[PDB]
């Protein structure tokens, strides 16, 4: 049996290829999740169907409904088989599907935004 | 030399101590001074201690 | 630019259901790929190679001036002319 | 259990259970903390540019 | 002094016996103290602040 494998659309972890209109089936997606699940594929030899979550949502329970939604949701519910996308490790997801062990670390960082006139020499005296 | 003479500014909070190390500071061996010096959990009095 | 070090820590991992065959063999297969190494050449491959990218006072802090004794010096020899052609005539 | 910085590896994944990383951390380097270098025969020249 | 940023990504983690009843409750402690951010804290006071 093939196993879907359920992804969240993000650069550059997927992406929709410039000629993926005319492409069919998993060649439609490139992206960091695809190539990771094609190794992932490899080692454990099986087929995989790619499959972008349709909600386009990470995930977050609802506490008036407790209903799971996007690709923690798709799993829980057996929509998916397994899910290969930026997710990011917390208590909620775990207590509800198992992590394997972390293949990106990251954190909260810092962006900063990254030529004198010709008569400058005239700054240190009022015009 | 004049411009670091006019920059330099006597301590004048417990804070401008903590963060400077140039001139040390001290407390008694044995009172309550060094009790609330170590039971702190302010960050200043934490890296004082 | 980023700047600095990362404030805290968390991670992106495969997410499997609750009580699959799926997840060992999959945690096997990403540590695996991670002591490999190839996990870090589909990082740099695609954040990287598919990428798209003093004290001293400069000269650019001093044209202006370069640009006036310059404009000084052509004036000059324009009124050495004018007056040199004025008395020769 | 064992609580202690243990790296996470595929032959100690293999024989036993290891949590979440509670703490990551990579190979970087260390080199001693810079001092001011002796000055140039010609320093009086660095405030302009060549 | 440290310069530059990390070659590679590893972790330290808490390990626990093949097959035992312990390892998921200390995999979602360790989750819960991380989210919570105590082992930031923890960090902190035995790398910066002592």
């Amino acid at each position: 049996k093939t196993v879907v494998v359920t992804t969240i659309l993000e650069s550059p972890y997927v992406m929709m290829k410039k000629n993926h209109e005319m492409l069919e089936g998993n060649e439609r997606y490139e992206g960091y999740c695809v190539d990771l699940a094609a190794e992932i594929a490899k080692h454990c030899g099986f087929k995989y169907k790619l499959t972008i979550v349709g909600d386009g949502k990470y995930g977050a329970r609802d506490a008036d409904t407790k209903i799971w939604n996007g690709m923690v949701g798709e799993l829980v519910y057996g929509k998916a088989d397994i899910a290969i996308a930026p997710l990011t490790i917390t208590l909620v997801r775990e207590e509800v599907i198992d992590f394997s062990k972390p293949f990106m670390s990251l954190g909260i960082s810092i962006m900063i935004k990254k030529k004198p006139g010709v008569f400058s020499f005239l700054d240190p005296l009022a015009y | 030399f004049l411009t670091v003479e006019r920059m330099v500014s006597p301590i004048e909070s417990a804070e401008d101590l903590s963060k400077q190390t140039e001139i040390a500071y001290g407390t008694l061996d044995s009172g309550s001074t060094k009790e609330f010096f170590r039971r702190s959990k302010i960050a200043v009095f934490d890296k004082m201690w | 630019m980023k700047v600095g070090g990362n404030l805290d820590s968390k991670g992106y991992d495969i997410a499997t259901p609750k009580g699959s065959s799926l997840g060992t063999p999959v945690n096997l297969a990403v540590l695996k790929l991670s002591e490999q190494g190839v996990l870090d050449k589909l990082k740099n491959k695609w954040w990287y190679d598919k990428g798209e990218c003093t004290s001293a006072l400069s000269l650019s802090n001093v044209a202006g001036v370069f640009y006036i004794l310059v404009g000084g010096l052509g004036l000059a020899m324009l009124v050495a002319l004018i007056e040199f052609c004025y008395k020769s005539r | 259990i064992a609580i202690a910085p243990l790296t996470i590896t595929l032959v100690r994944e293999e024989v036993i259970d290891f949590s979440k990383p509670f703490m990551s951390l990579g190979i970087s380097i260390m080199i001693k903390k810079p001092q001011k270098s002796k000055p140039g025969v010609f320093s009086f020249l660095d405030p302009l540019a060549y």
